[PDB]
């Protein structure tokens, strides 16, 4: 999908990673509360596509 | 001469074409608009200049064959290989192969 | 009722560290691996001539 | 299907043809129908610089035999 | 005669010496230095001696040089003195390299001791602490 | 004994290509001093003639010495012939 | 006569080359990147049109959104535009990318990928099917076929 | 007639590499239930001239603050290397005779580090030049084993003469004679080409392009010279030719085979590789090559 | 003496002179260093070629040998010289004084 990753590294090995996300916030939770029940449901279908 | 002559034709070639390939799309108008410094690369490009010096020693070897002295060749020829063993072995067991 | 995927303990046996070690140094399961794509490439592809044909739909 | 991807690889194989036998036939054509003289040692060139010498057209590969032997 | 083509292979070399010796950006001091090996390598072909300097061209120029430039990355009158004779069925440089190993059985302990001597060292250099 | 054999086995799994290589290595230096075809190489190496045979001045006391490269004196390559 | 000719006949050579081979990068943003690696997948074979699958930013023809473009994320999809070499052409897959889709009232979606960049062809759909992505680029294909640079550059 | 040689050469390989592109996708894409180009051609045959004149009529993206000099180099030796190394190679009759041929061959596999030292450096980038520094290890890292299982390999031949390898190969193929020597080698040559699966990293990327299938081509090719003889006959050396295509095209077939078969290394883990199983058993391999001669009287003529 | 040498040995006094030069960055110093060894490889090729000395032969390759080695020891030093001070400059390496 879609990552930022922000990570410091030491050489080769891996010493922190720092995952930066929201870069498909569409705010999903807020949009159903204007939606009854049955207008809502198709919201479900694209949270894990 | 002929091999001066290739060359000279490969490099010619190749100059032309990258030359055409900067300037063909140059001629129409567009918009136009750090420290790390890890040891360990150093470390194994000083490993491949030892190992390549001593492979330079074994070049040799096709020709050295035909000597009457094959038992001092064997022996020698020998040495070298081991010799290379020993320094593989030495920077194995130091540490110096890891990451 | 559950299963052990990862489970399973080598045989110490001279066979079968004969095996593994003739395994580790003439690539059985690359060449295992090679002959299953080279079989999967003696099959018919699965491709359609998109416009001339169309892919299946439903009322 | 597979032999689809004949094509390409022939023409790919013709290409490789063309520089091996390319280079046989010009080595007959300059060496008058015989195979390029090779020439390692010095010795082979020496050979070779005294056939050129002697073929009276400065020319190594032109053979004299017995007919000129007189 | 092409107007002397040991002294113009020769003039080139001086010519990438002083290129390279004015100490210009370490890589490009490094690339006159290659073009200048490469016009030795040259020289030493043109003179006969043909696994010689196909020894400069690879191990100087493809190890050595590359090394070098890996290292930097990171940071910030002829044809008169000939002979007249040949060969016989053998390149005479080939024998003379080859019985490094009958003839050169010190050279080859020497040079091997010091080699194995030099990865010993570079470890206990580079170790740091 | 023991421990000998149980290291060789523990080293044969799990590092097979150390156990292989010391093997090779262990057989290159040790048969040439034990093949009876070194000398035979050797020997070839001598008869290949590289140089021209300067002829020595005969003087009545070489019967040893051909006279002629046909003549029985001298070395022969019907061993090369057979190899 | 021969000057517009010549031209006309480079220029068919030159849109024929271009389109015949499509490099695109995608976006793959949301789910209608499943539906464009499922015209990836064997039914459909994209590369046997001569658009091969995943390019890179620097060497891309064509740029598909294939998703949502938050406001996060169009900072970053205007500066892989910008890099691409041109010509560059951008196909908008799907509601979300076309108009905002089922987030065009939202606080943090962007109504429609052409605020942020210009756009050649639109395929609606939520998802498009794979063979809807196929008939938009052919229709690209088609729309490239139609362009005609030469013939502008003589007649001015 | 040297020039015409020199260009019937040059010119077959480049059309070769144009369409290895072509072959390469059509396999891949058969041993993916799928097909490859079939559009573009009567049997996609004409993608790879789309493709090169695409690629030759987009803008080229200059860094604009790069060297220049260096930026224009790279390609210009990557391509001069990958065509003289065709050169030495006899398909049966060489271009140029040399002696050392191989050693030849050798010196300009190692100057082929320089373009990739060359682009990373000019690519004014900390991330490019760390994946050129990567790149330029695991080449020379390799082309170190694939020195010293050439030098073991030419112990049966006599020299380094390309052509004698036809002459050592008459009756029996060089593969049985050693085969954990062409095992090692042909892993050698992936990972010095930098093919999968040891793949980690306009106009002149076209060039590069062409640099990298060429050496694919030409170190394949050198492979079945080195490991396949075929039979020549001085009367009829066009059986030879056939014989000698037809095996560097199966090879390079295995290459794309092996690229479509297999995941990829690590850094670390190919490195490994090398440095401890191939290099323990190239010097192994090798003392028992140069023991192996001798011991047997089966010295090759040459001195 | 012809002039081949001449220039070898030209050559050898230009990278020597450039190495007592110390402008500044110590990998010059190395590359100047090597120029010298190049140099001196290529007329000892001459001279041992020209000469027909054929044991001799076996000297220039020893020669490179024998500095690359040293160079490797060289690269070393400069590399830790970096790590503590950032840059392989010259200056940097005034601690220890007449
Ligand atoms: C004598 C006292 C020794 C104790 C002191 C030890 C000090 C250091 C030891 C190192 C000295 C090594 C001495 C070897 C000298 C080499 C010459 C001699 O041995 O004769 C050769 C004999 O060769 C022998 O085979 C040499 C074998 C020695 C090499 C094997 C091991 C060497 C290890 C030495 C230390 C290296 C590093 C440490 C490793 C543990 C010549 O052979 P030959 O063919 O008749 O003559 C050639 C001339 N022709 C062509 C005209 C015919
Ligand atoms: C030797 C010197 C070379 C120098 C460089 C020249 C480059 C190489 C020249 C060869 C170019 C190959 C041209 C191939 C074009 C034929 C493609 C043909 O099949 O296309 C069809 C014909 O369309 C167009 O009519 C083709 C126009 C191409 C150009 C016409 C003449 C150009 C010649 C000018 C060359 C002179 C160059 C001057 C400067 C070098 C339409 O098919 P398309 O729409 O795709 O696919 C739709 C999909 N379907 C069919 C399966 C449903
Ligand atoms: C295996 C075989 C593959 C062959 C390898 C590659 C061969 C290369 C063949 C090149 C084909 C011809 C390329 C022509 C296309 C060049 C780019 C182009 O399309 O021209 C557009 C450009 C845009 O102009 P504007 O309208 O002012 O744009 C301003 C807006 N910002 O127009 C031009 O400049 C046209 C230039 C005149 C061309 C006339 C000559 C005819 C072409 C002959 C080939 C020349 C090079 C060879
Ligand atoms: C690039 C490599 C250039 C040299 C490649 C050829 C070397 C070679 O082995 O053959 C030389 C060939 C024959 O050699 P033999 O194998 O011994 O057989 C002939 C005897 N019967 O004869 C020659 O000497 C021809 C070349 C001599 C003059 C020029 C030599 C090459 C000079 C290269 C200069 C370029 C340097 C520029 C910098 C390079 C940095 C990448
Ligand atoms: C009586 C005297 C006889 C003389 C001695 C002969 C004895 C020989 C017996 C042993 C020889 C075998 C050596 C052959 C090569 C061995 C190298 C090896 O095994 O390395 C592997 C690794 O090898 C690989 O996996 C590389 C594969 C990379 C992918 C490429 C796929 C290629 C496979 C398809 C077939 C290739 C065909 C090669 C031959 C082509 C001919 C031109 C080990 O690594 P790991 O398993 O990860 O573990 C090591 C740490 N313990
Ligand atoms: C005496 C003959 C000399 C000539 C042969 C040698 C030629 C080349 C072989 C030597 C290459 C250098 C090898 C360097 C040795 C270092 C070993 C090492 O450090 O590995 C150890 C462990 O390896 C060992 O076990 C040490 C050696 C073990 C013994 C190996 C074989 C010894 C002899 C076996 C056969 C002997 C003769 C054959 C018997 C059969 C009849 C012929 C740790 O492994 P890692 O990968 O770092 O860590 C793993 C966890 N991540
Ligand atoms: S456009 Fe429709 S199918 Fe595509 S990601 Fe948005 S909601 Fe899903």
């Amino acid at each position: 999908g879609v990552l930022r990753l922000v990570m410091e590294l030491s050489g080769e090995m891996v010493r922190k990673c720092d995952p930066h996300i929201g870069l498909l916030h569409r705010g999903t939770e807020k949009l159903i509360e204007y939606k009854t029940y049955l207008q809502a449901l198709p919201y479900f279908d694209r949270l894990d596509y | 001469m002929n091999i001066m002559l290739t060359l000279l034709t490969n490099v010619t070639l190749a100059s032309l074409l990258v030359l055409i390939a900067f300037w063909l799309p140059q001629l129409n108008a567009y918009s136009e608009k750090r420290l790390p410094f890890s040891m360990k690369f150093f470390l194994v490009a000083i490993t491949f200049l030892l190992f390549d010096l001593e492979i330079a020693l074994l070049l040799p070897l096709p020709w050295a064959s035909q000597t009457n002295n094959l038992k001092t060749m064997l022996t020698m020829a020998l040495f070298l290989l081991i010799l290379l063993a020993a320094s593989l072995a030495y920077e194995w067991t130091q540490k110096g192969l890891e990451w | 009722t559950y299963k052990f995927v990862n489970m399973r303990e080598p045989s110490m046996d001279m066979k079968s560290v004969t095996d593994r070690a003739a395994q580790t140094l003439l690539w059985t399961e690359l060449v295992r691996g090679l002959g299953m794509t080279l079989s999967y490439l003696f099959r018919e592809p699965a491709t359609i001539n998109y416009p001339f044909e169309k892919g299946p739909l439903s009322p | 299907m597979w032999f689809e991807i004949l094509p390409g690889i022939a023409v790919m194989a013709a290409c490789l043809f063309i520089p091996g036998m390319a280079t046989a036939h010009i080595h007959k054509f300059t060496n008058g129908g015989k195979e390029k003289r090779v020439a390692h040692f010095s010795y082979q060139w020496n050979l070779m610089e005294r056939d050129r010498r002697i073929s009276g057209v400065n020319r190594y590969h032109v053979t004299k035999g017995l007919e000129n032997i007189d | 005669m092409t107007m002397y083509i040991a002294f113009i292979l020769s003039t080139i070399f001086v010519i990438g010496f002083v290129g390279f010796s004015s100490k210009p950006s370490p890589i490009y001091g490094g690339l006159g230095l290659i073009v200048s090996g490469g016009v030795g390598c040259g020289i030493v072909l043109n003179f006969g001696g043909s696994f010689l300097g196909l020894m400069v061209f690879l191990i100087y120029l493809g190890g050595m040089l590359v090394v070098f430039g890996y290292t930097t990355a990171m940071a910030t009158g002829d044809w008169v003195i000939y002979d007249t004779g040949d060969s016989g069925f053998f390149s005479e440089e080939a024998m003379g390299i080859a019985a490094l190993y009958s003839y050169g059985t010190w050279l080859v302990i020497v040079t091997g001791w010091s080699l194995l001597i030099g990865v010993v060292v570079i470890m206990e250099i580079t170790r740091g602490n | 004994a023991g421990r000998i054999a149980s290291f060789l086995k523990n080293a044969w799994a799990k590092e097979p290509v150390l156990v292989a290589s010391f093997a090779i290595g262990g057989l290159a230096i040790i048969l040439p001093s034990l093949s009876p075809y070194t000398n035979y190489a050797i020997r070839i190496n001598r008869a290949t003639p590289y140089n021209y045979p300067v002829p020595l001045r005969d003087d009545g006391n070489m019967p040893d010495v051909p006279s002629h490269p046909q003549d029985p004196q001298g070395p022969s390559l019907e061993w090369l012939k057979n190899l | 006569s021969r000057g517009e000719y010549v031209v006309a006949k480079l220029d068919d050579l030159v849109n024929w080359a271009r389109r015949s081979s499509l490099w695109p990068m995608t976006f793959g943003l949301a789910c209608c990147a499943v539906e464009m690696m499922h015209m990836a997948a064997p039914r459909y074979d994209m590369d046997r049109f001569g658009v091969v699958f995943r390019a890179s930013p620097r060497q891309s023809d064509v740029m598909i959104v294939a998703g949502t473009l938050t406001n996060k994320m169009a900072p970053a999809l205007r500066k892989v535009y910008d890099q691409m070499p041109e010509p560059r052409y951008v196909v908008s897959m799907g509601s979300c990318a076309n108009g905002g889709g089922y987030y065009h009232y939202s606080y943090s979606v962007v109504r429609g990928c052409d605020r942020i960049v210009p756009v050649d062809i639109y395929v609606p759909g939520c998802p498009p099917t794979a063979e809807a992505l196929l008939y938009g680029i052919l229709q690209l294909q088609r729309k490239i076929k139609r362009e005609k640079r030469l013939r502008i550059w003589y007649r001015r | 007639m040297f020039m015409i040689n020199i260009l019937s050469l040059i010119i077959p390989i480049l059309l070769a590499v144009a369409f290895l592109t072509l072959v390469e996708r059509k396999v891949l894409g058969y041993m993916q239930l799928r097909k490859g180009p079939n559009v573009v051609g009567p049997y996609g045959l004409l993608q790879p001239i789309a493709d090169a004149l695409k690629l030759f009529t987009k803008e080229p993206l200059r860094p604009a603050t790069s060297s220049i000099s260096m930026f224009i180099i790279a390609p210009i030796l990557a391509l001069s290397l990958a065509l003289t190394m065709w050169v030495p190679l006899p398909m049966p009759y060489p271009l140029i005779n040399m002696n050392l041929g191989v050693l030849f061959m050798l010196a300009m596999s190692s100057l082929a580090v320089y373009s990739i030292l060359w682009s990373g450096w000019a690519s004014n980038s900390k991330y490019a030049l760390i994946g050129a520094l990567r790149a330029v290890a695991q080449t020379i890292s390799y082309e170190v084993t694939l020195a010293i299982i050439l030098l073991s390999v030419l112990l049966m031949n006599g020299s380094y003469t390309l052509s004698t390898l036809i002459t050592t190969q008459e009756h029996i193929w060089m593969i049985f004679t050693s085969w954990p020597l062409a095992m090692m080698w042909f892993i050698s040559t992936l990972a010095e080409t930098n093919r999968a699966p040891f793949d980690l990293t306009a106009g002149p990327f076209a060039m590069f392009f062409m640099a990298e299938y060429a050496n694919i081509i030409m170190m394949n090719a050198f492979t079945a010279i080195l490991f396949l003889g075929a039979s020549h006959d001085p009367h009829t050396p066009e059986l030879y030719t056939i014989n000698f295509v037809l095996k560097t095209l199966a090879l390079t077939i295995t290459f794309l085979w092996i690229r479509a078969s297999y995941p990829r290394f690590r850094y670390d883990q190919l490195m490994h590789l090398l440095w401890k199983s191939f290099l323990p058993l190239t010097l192994a391999l090798c003392m028992w090559h140069i023991s192996l001669p001798i011991m047997t009287a089966s010295i090759p003529p040459q001195s | 003496m012809p002039l081949v040498y001449m220039n070898i040995i030209m050559a050898f006094a230009i990278a020597l002179a450039g190495l007592l030069m110390y402008r500044s960055h110590l990998m010059s110093s190395l590359l100047c260093l090597e120029g010298m060894m190049l140099s001196l490889f290529i007329m000892s090729t001459l001279i041992i070629l020209n000469t027909h000395f054929t044991l001799a032969n076996m000297m220039p390759i020893i020669l490179l040998v024998f500095a690359a080695c040293e160079a490797a020891l060289g690269l070393s030093l400069l590399v830790m010289v970096s790590n503590t001070y950032g840059t392989d400059y010259v200056q940097n390496l005034n601690l220890l004084q007449c």
